[PDB]
């Protein structure tokens, strides 16, 4: 029933999380998305965690990242329906519509495609659209869920910190 | 159903509503005044969050209510007169003291934070801060400010490929602190670049998605089999919740986009290369051409972005500027290409341009295309059969000359006479800024360097010959100033050029 | 300005094109409004705005609905405007699918933006049901070509404003039928028109001769005039004169260009007008080229080039597209406008003119003309 949650705060707009991770993943390819919109308050702590998880994720779950990217890029112009078709499987299989897992997966996969798209001025100007589709697809699912399923960015942050360590802990064994 | 003004009020009140408005407090009451049905109430009361409820509440109110009265009354009925007065004030100002409304009512509530948020959510590209062509950026701002109260309009920022329209558009919107927030309630920036038949349709499918970015999109409709009328009706429906939106249509090629924008009665900032598309409009049209950077402007550019600042050393710089032809896109393709900071390696480039085209100074700057050339290709492919030919024979001509018609009427293929060469030449300057001209003392046309460098390596050199020596047959049958009729006798004044082929 | 904004949002939801304000042919606009007002209470009617391609029908239609909330507000609750232009068999079905969709609610539309595969008969049943939740609705069928559109309209008992180039499509309406002809622009109007858009405005015979030469070559065609207007840059009489001669030499293609109008020249517009005529008229007219334009010519004269199977097979061309104009009282004479001629002169295969020529010398009041060909 109530009053102004994490995800409803301006500084946590999901678009900020997306533009950022996209800008990030793209740099991890030498490329630089000059078209990226500007972040109203620069990179946020919660943005950094996304990069981490988004990184952990692309590794351990890169399964269909190139199959799906294929489906998405096999068309002159990417769309929202096509985008929804491809991604209704990333992050979850056979559940809350937006678990931290699905969120991460979608942003992770989005950033991945963002890079491929950049490696070709023909499929470039569409990173902008992929940014929109990714933002909206998550937005409407965090909408009437996170509150009743007891999710929030602070919680994500708490869970992200542990996953970050538990992962770097194993990277040296 | 509310009107835009009544919706702007609600929008302006948002900040206040998020602080102490609980949509449930108003349900029994509005059901009582026959504005809400029990269903509207459950659609609203069911949302798990207060902001969620406020959002559902406002969509139904804009649809069902026919004025703000019921909502104003409700707030006094619930002892929240601070909210009811704000809405009552807004409206009283809007009707009786406009142009005071923004100063007194709207502006007071708005921070750079809110402005930079609108930009993010609007998809506006990050503003370039290094060089800021102030003149143009403020022209846009001034015009967007004087037009902001028209129901709909078209502000055309037109110019040659790379002139810097987009950069400017972004700067004008990011630089001002009034426009997006005070003049307009929000913004939607979308890149067109459409060329296919379904391009405009795809463009407007996104606009629709854009305007409903805060609606339930769980079952958003696939639009693969939806008609244009339906797409429009859906966009119009969504518009009620988004009053005073500024739509920026970046890189418009097809006049279809202008037509759609007009049917939808949008307030638009369009960036294009072909100003002739504005002819599709019946709406109020305004213009601002992004001209080539002056001689001293290229310097300001070269300055902030690294390059030194100068006897024979100056010359070398002046040559870049001549080859760059004032095109910010090309000028930038230089910086990233000149590894050193020596006018030497700089000269290296200049020469390579004089030796390969522009493909030499190929690059990977923040621009879209590898070479300004590929960017010009499209402009060429959208021209008429005749024009594309006339533009081809302009190869055989000196870059940077104020050569009059009769002189052009030679190489350009075609009671009345060759006033038509003038017509074709007037179109190549309108649809791509491929050429240019001056009214007096005597009408003439010119072809800049970069556009000449382009034209060179694009036509089977067997066409240059056939022409260069087809002028070599028109010269025999008959300085910073224009050669008088007695001069079109010779083409040797420009021989260092007409022969270095 | 709320009542203005309300009227304008109703219009935006009805797909009504934004009206043109710079120039408004007040007579025709007020005429449409008046009639629509005095018919508002019937069960279903048909106000027919008919005229040559680009005479200003559509423009007037929106201006009619855009002037005040008299029509859309008092006389009618809401409005639905659709551009038909239907030419095929399934066209009518396609047009009414849009109608059906334009009738459902916002959430409805969103959840089902397309119609399921149903029979035209079933569709009409659905339109009919959807029509009770939407009373006093004025429908505007813009650019109706096929009579079936009108007949389906009657079957559904719709109150309609119809714009069409062919008046015959009304021979499908059984109930009320009012008409309003959109004629070419008189010299006066063309002046107010050109003036409104910042055209020169003559001083002296020489300049006037130029404007009138333009006025003549377009037969007062708003669509072609506007093409002239935007093609006239400089925007001087010297340029006007330049265009004028380009027309008389190259045809309507001389001022071809983008305007609010959907066709780049009346050429393409009239091309479809022709295509919808009995092969007998599609050739009965395709002959009248070898004739003097602007001049009244009585059947007897016409007979020599196309009687009663020539006194009416030519009467048709005047009712179906307005490519010709009948004039009786005194003599029953039919005249071909210059615009129309300019149209045929460059379409009727280069040779069918030379043969219609010969079999015509069986005249010199129009020496400069006949010779030209
Ligand atoms: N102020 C600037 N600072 C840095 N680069 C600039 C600036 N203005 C223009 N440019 C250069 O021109 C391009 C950026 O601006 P912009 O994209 O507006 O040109 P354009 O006219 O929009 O291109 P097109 O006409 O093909 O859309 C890039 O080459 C960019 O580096
Ligand atoms: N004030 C005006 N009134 C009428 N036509 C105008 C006006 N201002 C410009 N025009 C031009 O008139 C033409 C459009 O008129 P309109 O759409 O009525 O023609 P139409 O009779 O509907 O043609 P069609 O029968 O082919 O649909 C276009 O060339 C348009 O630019
Ligand atoms: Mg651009
Ligand atoms: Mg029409």
């Amino acid at each position: 029933d109530g009053k102004i949650n994490d995800w409803e705060e301006p500084r946590l707009d999901i678009e900020g999380f997306v533009v950022d991770y996209f800008t990030h993943r793209i740099r991890q390819n030498g490329m630089e998305w000059f078209g990226a919109p500007g972040l109203p308050s620069g990179v946020q702590p919660e943005h950094e965690m996304m990069r981490v998880m988004g990184t952990i994720f692309e590794k351990k779950h890169a399964e269909n990242f190139e199959t799906f990217s294929e489906q998405l890029l096999a068309v002159p112009r990417i769309s929202f329906s096509l985008y929804q078709d491809v991604v209704r499987t990333v992050g979850n299989a056979q559940q809350s519509p937006m678990s931290y897992g699905r969120l991460i997966g979608l942003i992770s996969f989005g950033g991945f495609v963002a890079a491929k798209m950049m490696e070709s001025v023909e499929l470039q100007g569409q990173v902008r659209n992929l940014f929109v589709y990714t933002s909206l697809f998550i937005k409407t699912r965090i909408r009437n869920n996170w509150k009743e399923h007891n999710r929030s960015w602070d919680d994500f942050m708490t869970l992200g910190k542990q996953m970050k360590e538990d992962y770097e802990r194993a990277e040296a064994e | 159903m509310l009107c835009e003004i009544e919706c702007r009020a609600l929008s302006t009140a948002h900040t206040r509503l998020i602080h102490d408005f609980e949509p449930r407090d108003a349900l029994t009451y509005l059901e009582g005044k026959n504005i809400f049905t029990e269903d509207h109430s459950e659609l609203i009361s069911k949302m798990s969050t207060r902001l969620e409820r406020i959002a559902n509440f406002l969509r139904i109110y804009r649809r069902q209510a026919s004025e703000l009265g019921p909502l104003i009354d409700f707030f006094n009925y619930n002892n929240q007169s601070h909210l009811a007065d704000f809405l009552e004030d807004y409206i009283d100002f809007a009707i009786n003291e406009p142009d005071l409304l923004r100063p007194v009512v709207i502006a007071p509530q708005f921070s750079r934070q809110m402005l930079d948020r609108k930009l993010l959510l609007g998809n506006v590209p990050k503003q370039m801060t290094c060089y800021i062509r102030e003149y143009h950026v403020d022209r846009v701002i001034k015009k967007l400010d004087e037009m902001c109260d028209l129901d709909s309009f078209f502000l055309f920022l037109h110019g040659r490929a790379g002139s810097g329209k987009s950069v400017i558009a972004s700067q004008a919107l990011s630089k001002s602190d009034q426009l997006i927030g005070i003049n307009y309630d929000s913004i939607v920036w979308l890149k067109d670049s459409g060329t296919a038949p379904k391009s405009t349709f795809d463009l407007f499918t996104d606009i629709l998605l854009m305007l409903k970015s805060e609606d339930d999109l769980l079952n958003f409709p696939s639009v693969e089999h939806v008609t244009s009328v339906v797409l429009k009706r859906m966009i119009c429906n969504a518009l009620i919740d988004r009053p005073n939106t500024l739509f920026v249509f970046d890189d418009v090629v097809q006049e279809e986009t202008i037509r759609w924008a007009q049917e939808l009665r949008l307030r638009c900032l369009v960036t294009t290369r072909d100003v002739e598309i504005s002819n599709a409009a019946s709406q109020t049209c305004e213009f601002i051409e992004v001209t080539s950077l002056e001689i001293d402007e290229c310097y300001d550019f070269l300055e902030a972005y690294g390059m030194p600042m100068p006897e024979k050393e100056e010359d070398v710089l002046n040559k870049t500027i001549e080859l760059s032809s004032g095109n910010p896109a090309t000028l930038m393709m230089f910086f990233k290409s000149c590894e050193p900071k020596t006018f030497e390696k700089m000269a290296q480039l200049n020469n390579k341009l004089e030796s390969r085209g522009l493909v030499g100074v190929e690059c990977i700057t923040p621009y879209s295309y590898k070479s300004l050339a590929m960017a010009l290709q499209r402009c060429v492919e959208v021209l008429s059969d005749e024009d594309r030919s006339a533009l081809a024979f302009a190869v055989v001509m000196p870059p940077g000359v104020d050569i009059p018609v009769k002189l052009w009427s030679c190489v350009i293929p075609v009671e009345q006479l060759d006033d038509e060469v003038a017509d074709r030449l007037k179109r190549l300057s309108k649809r791509g800024a491929l050429l240019s001209g001056k009214r007096m003392p005597v009408l003439t046309f010119k072809i800049d360097h970069i556009i000449h460098m382009f034209l060179k390596h694009v036509v089977d050199a067997q066409t240059i010959a056939n022409g260069i020596s087809i002028l070599e047959q028109r010269l025999l049958e008959i300085e910073t100033v224009i050669r008088p009729e007695d001069f079109p006798k010779f083409m040797q004044l420009h021989q260092k050029f007409y022969d270095s082929l």
